[PDB]
Protein backbone atom coordinates (compact mmCIF):
# COMPACT_ATOMS: atom_id res chain seq x y z
CA UNK A 1 0.00 0.00 0.00
CA UNK A 2 1.33 3.89 -1.11
CA UNK A 3 3.65 2.21 -2.99
CA UNK A 4 4.04 5.77 -4.80
CA UNK A 5 4.24 7.69 -1.59
CA UNK A 6 7.14 5.24 -0.77
CA UNK A 7 8.54 5.70 -4.50
CA UNK A 8 8.22 9.26 -4.14
CA UNK A 9 9.88 9.46 -0.82
CA UNK A 10 12.89 7.65 -2.35
CA UNK A 11 13.48 9.88 -5.25
CA UNK A 12 13.07 12.29 -2.48
CA UNK A 13 16.30 11.60 -0.67
CA UNK A 14 18.01 10.78 -3.76
CA UNK A 15 16.81 13.98 -5.37
CA UNK A 16 18.45 15.77 -2.23
CA UNK A 17 21.77 14.34 -2.70
CA UNK A 18 22.14 15.41 -6.31
CA UNK A 19 21.49 18.88 -4.66
CA UNK A 20 23.83 18.88 -1.97
CA UNK A 21 26.19 17.97 -4.75
CA UNK A 22 25.15 20.76 -7.45
CA UNK B 1 1.68 32.31 -20.37
CA UNK B 2 4.81 32.38 -22.63
CA UNK B 3 7.31 30.79 -20.00
CA UNK B 4 4.50 28.26 -19.52
CA UNK B 5 4.63 26.97 -23.12
CA UNK B 6 8.32 26.83 -22.56
CA UNK B 7 7.87 24.35 -19.87
CA UNK B 8 5.68 22.41 -22.02
CA UNK B 9 8.89 23.01 -24.73
CA UNK B 10 11.37 21.19 -21.87
CA UNK B 11 9.33 18.25 -20.88
CA UNK B 12 8.36 17.28 -24.40
CA UNK B 13 12.28 17.88 -25.46
CA UNK B 14 13.69 15.48 -22.14
CA UNK B 15 10.47 13.05 -22.63
CA UNK B 16 11.91 12.95 -26.22
CA UNK B 17 15.44 13.01 -25.81
CA UNK B 18 14.92 9.64 -22.81
CA UNK B 19 12.96 7.51 -25.45
CA UNK B 20 15.88 8.25 -28.30
CA UNK B 21 18.45 7.44 -25.77
CA UNK B 22 16.54 4.12 -24.93
CA UNK B 23 16.45 3.70 -28.76
CA UNK B 24 12.72 4.69 -29.82
CA UNK B 25 13.71 7.16 -32.45
CA UNK B 26 11.51 9.53 -33.61
CA UNK B 27 19.76 32.25 -21.48
CA UNK B 28 18.41 30.49 -24.50
CA UNK B 29 16.44 27.60 -24.40
CA UNK B 30 19.00 25.04 -25.98
CA UNK B 31 21.29 25.46 -23.03
CA UNK B 32 18.75 24.96 -20.49
CA UNK B 33 16.88 21.71 -22.35
CA UNK B 34 21.01 20.90 -22.98
CA UNK B 35 21.23 21.19 -18.88
CA UNK B 36 18.37 19.43 -17.96
CA UNK B 37 19.42 16.24 -19.98
CA UNK B 38 22.36 15.92 -18.49
CA UNK B 39 21.24 16.07 -15.06
CA UNK B 40 18.63 13.80 -15.24
CA UNK B 41 21.45 11.24 -17.19
CA UNK B 42 23.23 12.09 -14.18
CA UNK B 43 20.23 11.05 -11.82
CA UNK B 44 19.87 7.80 -13.35
CA UNK B 45 22.93 7.30 -13.12
CA UNK B 46 23.50 7.32 -9.66
CA UNK B 47 20.14 6.01 -8.61
CA UNK B 48 18.19 3.89 -11.25
CA UNK B 49 19.78 0.61 -9.74
CA UNK B 50 17.03 1.04 -6.61
CA UNK B 51 14.08 0.75 -8.36
CA UNK B 52 12.86 -2.17 -10.76
CA UNK B 53 10.29 -1.16 -12.72
CA UNK B 54 8.36 1.92 -12.24
CA UNK B 55 5.05 0.99 -13.60
CA UNK B 56 5.24 -2.95 -11.55
CA UNK B 57 6.32 -0.93 -8.05
CA UNK B 58 3.55 1.22 -8.27
CA UNK B 59 0.75 -0.94 -9.98
CA UNK B 60 -0.09 1.12 -12.07
CA UNK B 61 -3.61 -0.21 -13.90
CA UNK B 62 -4.89 1.99 -16.67
CA UNK B 63 -7.17 4.01 -14.63
CA UNK B 64 -4.54 5.21 -11.90
CA UNK B 65 -1.68 5.93 -13.79
CA UNK B 66 -2.88 9.77 -13.82
CA UNK B 67 -3.16 9.32 -9.36
CA UNK B 68 0.42 7.46 -8.99
CA UNK B 69 2.10 9.55 -11.35
CA UNK B 70 0.13 12.81 -9.04
CA UNK B 71 0.88 10.71 -5.73
CA UNK B 72 4.68 10.42 -6.49
CA UNK B 73 5.49 13.91 -7.28
CA UNK B 74 3.28 15.06 -4.55
CA UNK B 75 5.36 13.00 -2.31
CA UNK B 76 8.50 14.07 -4.15
CA UNK B 77 7.66 18.10 -3.21
CA UNK B 78 6.19 16.77 0.23
CA UNK B 79 8.25 19.70 2.47
CA UNK B 80 9.57 22.04 -0.50
CA UNK B 81 11.65 22.42 -3.94
CA UNK B 82 14.95 22.02 -4.95
CA UNK B 83 16.94 21.53 -8.25
CA UNK B 84 17.45 18.34 -7.25
CA UNK B 85 13.88 17.37 -7.28
CA UNK B 86 12.95 19.07 -10.36
CA UNK B 87 15.26 17.31 -11.71
CA UNK B 88 13.90 13.71 -10.12
CA UNK B 89 10.99 15.52 -11.14
CA UNK B 90 11.93 15.69 -14.97
CA UNK B 91 13.84 12.24 -14.67
CA UNK B 92 10.75 10.53 -12.77
CA UNK B 93 8.43 11.33 -15.83
CA UNK B 94 10.87 9.86 -18.61
CA UNK B 95 11.34 6.85 -16.88
CA UNK B 96 7.35 6.44 -16.74
CA UNK B 97 7.32 7.36 -20.35
CA UNK B 98 10.41 5.13 -21.53
CA UNK B 99 8.43 2.50 -19.44
CA UNK B 100 4.78 2.76 -20.85
CA UNK B 101 5.81 2.95 -24.65
CA UNK B 102 7.91 -0.11 -24.42
CA UNK B 103 5.04 -1.90 -22.32
CA UNK B 104 2.42 -0.69 -25.07
CA UNK B 105 4.98 -1.76 -28.21
CA UNK B 106 4.70 -5.62 -27.13
CA UNK B 107 1.24 -4.95 -26.60
CA UNK B 108 0.75 -4.06 -30.03
CA UNK B 109 3.10 -6.28 -31.65
CA UNK B 110 1.35 -9.81 -29.17
CA UNK B 111 -2.08 -8.10 -31.13
CA UNK B 112 -1.19 -8.05 -34.52
CA UNK B 113 0.97 -11.08 -34.44
CA UNK B 114 -2.31 -13.06 -33.45
CA UNK B 115 -4.83 -11.42 -35.90
CA UNK B 116 -2.22 -12.53 -38.49
CA UNK B 117 -1.03 -16.09 -37.23
CA UNK B 118 -4.63 -16.76 -36.59
CA UNK B 119 -5.17 -15.98 -40.36
CA UNK B 120 -1.83 -17.72 -41.40
CA UNK B 121 -3.43 -21.06 -39.78
CA UNK B 122 -7.01 -20.64 -40.58
CA UNK B 123 -6.47 -19.10 -44.42
CA UNK B 124 -2.57 -19.48 -45.44
CA UNK B 125 -1.14 -22.96 -43.84
CA UNK B 126 -3.53 -25.20 -46.43
CA UNK B 127 -1.86 -23.88 -49.43
CA UNK B 128 1.49 -23.63 -47.53
CA UNK B 129 1.65 -27.20 -46.68
CA UNK B 130 -0.05 -27.94 -50.71
CA UNK B 131 2.71 -26.57 -52.36
CA UNK B 132 6.00 -27.83 -50.53
CA UNK B 133 5.96 -25.44 -47.39
CA UNK B 134 8.11 -22.91 -45.92
CA UNK B 135 11.39 -24.75 -47.61
CA UNK B 136 10.31 -24.08 -51.53
CA UNK B 137 9.48 -20.71 -50.58
CA UNK B 138 13.10 -20.38 -49.47
CA UNK B 139 14.57 -22.07 -52.60
CA UNK B 140 12.12 -19.07 -54.67
CA UNK B 141 13.88 -16.85 -52.75
CA UNK B 142 17.91 -16.74 -52.43
CA UNK C 1 54.21 -5.52 -21.47
CA UNK C 2 54.53 -1.46 -20.57
CA UNK C 3 51.87 -1.09 -22.37
CA UNK C 4 49.94 -3.42 -20.49
CA UNK C 5 50.66 -0.99 -17.24
CA UNK C 6 48.39 1.17 -19.11
CA UNK C 7 45.47 -1.34 -20.07
CA UNK C 8 45.58 -2.07 -16.35
CA UNK C 9 45.48 1.38 -15.36
CA UNK C 10 42.49 2.26 -17.61
CA UNK C 11 40.59 -0.99 -15.77
CA UNK C 12 41.41 0.64 -12.54
CA UNK C 13 39.87 4.29 -13.66
CA UNK C 14 37.24 2.85 -15.11
CA UNK C 15 36.07 0.28 -11.73
CA UNK C 16 36.82 3.24 -9.90
CA UNK C 17 34.63 5.58 -11.89
CA UNK C 18 32.03 3.49 -11.80
CA UNK C 19 31.83 2.48 -8.40
CA UNK C 20 32.20 5.83 -6.93
CA UNK C 21 29.49 6.98 -9.79
CA UNK C 22 27.43 4.25 -7.91
CA UNK C 23 27.98 5.58 -4.65
CA UNK C 24 30.81 3.50 -3.64
CA UNK C 25 33.36 7.03 -3.71
CA UNK C 26 36.04 4.81 -1.34
CA UNK C 27 36.92 3.11 -4.26
CA UNK C 28 39.17 5.39 -5.18
CA UNK C 29 41.06 4.54 -1.78
CA UNK C 30 40.69 1.19 -1.40
CA UNK C 31 43.36 -0.21 -3.02
CA UNK C 32 45.81 2.20 -0.97
CA UNK C 33 44.58 0.21 2.10
CA UNK C 34 46.70 -2.71 1.18
CA UNK C 35 47.61 12.05 -23.40
CA UNK C 36 45.68 8.98 -20.51
CA UNK C 37 43.89 11.17 -18.85
CA UNK C 38 42.30 11.86 -21.78
CA UNK C 39 41.89 8.55 -22.76
CA UNK C 40 40.44 7.23 -19.40
CA UNK C 41 37.43 10.54 -19.76
CA UNK C 42 36.84 9.25 -23.02
CA UNK C 43 36.46 5.92 -21.86
CA UNK C 44 34.36 7.32 -18.94
CA UNK C 45 32.28 8.81 -21.50
CA UNK C 46 31.69 6.17 -23.12
CA UNK C 47 30.64 3.53 -20.51
CA UNK C 48 28.37 5.84 -19.27
CA UNK C 49 26.45 6.18 -22.81
CA UNK C 50 26.32 2.37 -22.87
CA UNK C 51 24.55 1.94 -20.25
CA UNK C 52 22.02 4.66 -20.45
CA UNK C 53 21.22 3.07 -24.08
CA UNK C 54 21.11 -0.11 -22.70
CA UNK C 55 19.58 -1.90 -19.56
CA UNK C 56 20.47 -5.04 -18.54
CA UNK C 57 22.14 -8.38 -19.40
CA UNK C 58 20.05 -10.43 -17.30
CA UNK C 59 37.26 -17.12 -14.35
CA UNK C 60 34.14 -18.27 -15.71
CA UNK C 61 33.35 -14.44 -17.06
CA UNK C 62 36.25 -15.33 -19.67
CA UNK C 63 33.75 -17.47 -21.32
CA UNK C 64 30.50 -14.64 -21.16
CA UNK C 65 33.58 -12.27 -22.64
CA UNK C 66 33.99 -14.63 -25.23
CA UNK C 67 30.22 -14.37 -26.22
CA UNK C 68 30.39 -10.53 -26.32
CA UNK C 69 33.42 -10.43 -29.23
CA UNK C 70 35.53 -7.29 -32.36
CA UNK C 71 35.34 -3.33 -32.64
CA UNK C 72 35.45 -0.20 -30.38
CA UNK C 73 31.69 -0.62 -29.54
CA UNK C 74 32.53 -4.18 -27.96
CA UNK C 75 35.68 -3.10 -26.35
CA UNK C 76 33.25 -0.40 -24.65
CA UNK C 77 30.91 -2.92 -24.10
CA UNK C 78 33.32 -5.23 -22.31
CA UNK C 79 34.48 -2.63 -19.49
CA UNK C 80 30.76 -1.64 -18.86
CA UNK C 81 30.21 -5.03 -18.08
CA UNK C 82 32.87 -5.21 -15.91
CA UNK C 83 32.01 -2.41 -13.84
CA UNK C 84 27.95 -3.38 -14.00
CA UNK C 85 29.54 -6.94 -12.59
CA UNK C 86 31.71 -5.28 -9.88
CA UNK C 87 29.10 -3.09 -8.67
CA UNK C 88 26.15 -5.42 -8.64
CA UNK C 89 28.85 -7.95 -6.50
CA UNK C 90 29.39 -4.90 -4.21
CA UNK C 91 25.84 -4.34 -3.68
CA UNK C 92 24.89 -7.95 -2.85
CA UNK C 93 27.82 -8.77 -0.71
CA UNK C 94 27.08 -4.85 1.08
CA UNK C 95 23.97 -5.62 1.37
CA UNK C 96 24.24 -9.01 3.63
CA UNK C 97 26.84 -7.73 5.53
CA UNK C 98 25.16 -4.93 6.64
CA UNK C 99 21.91 -6.51 7.07
CA UNK C 100 23.20 -9.56 9.36
CA UNK C 101 25.05 -6.74 11.86
CA UNK C 102 22.80 -4.60 11.33
CA UNK C 103 20.31 -7.74 13.25
CA UNK C 104 23.05 -8.98 15.63
CA UNK C 105 22.75 -5.07 16.73
CA UNK C 106 19.21 -4.78 16.93
CA UNK C 107 19.01 -8.20 18.31
CA UNK C 108 21.17 -7.15 21.15
CA UNK C 109 20.27 -3.88 21.67
CA UNK C 110 16.70 -4.77 22.09
CA UNK C 111 17.06 -8.30 24.32
CA UNK C 112 19.96 -6.56 26.51
CA UNK C 113 19.87 -2.82 26.40
CA UNK C 114 16.90 -2.24 26.11
CA UNK C 115 15.45 -2.06 30.09
CA UNK C 116 18.51 -0.48 31.06
CA UNK C 117 17.06 2.55 28.61
CA UNK C 118 13.66 2.54 29.52
CA UNK C 119 14.55 2.06 32.79
CA UNK C 120 17.01 4.93 32.80
CA UNK C 121 15.01 8.63 31.31
CA UNK C 122 15.12 6.76 27.71
CA UNK C 123 16.60 7.81 24.67
CA UNK C 124 15.29 11.24 25.89
CA UNK C 125 18.20 11.73 28.75
CA UNK C 126 20.44 10.78 26.79
CA UNK C 127 20.26 13.30 23.92
CA UNK C 128 19.76 15.77 27.45
CA UNK C 129 23.04 14.93 27.93
CA UNK C 130 24.53 16.23 24.24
Amino acid sequence: EQWAREIGAQLRRMADDLNAQY
Amino acid sequence: SHMSQSNRELVVDFLSYKLSQKGYSWIPMAAVKQALREAGDEFELRYRRAFSDLTSQLHITPGTAYQSFEQVVNELFRDGVNWGRIVAFFSFGGALCVESVDKEMQVLVSRIAAWMATYLNDHLEPWIQENGGWDTFVELYG
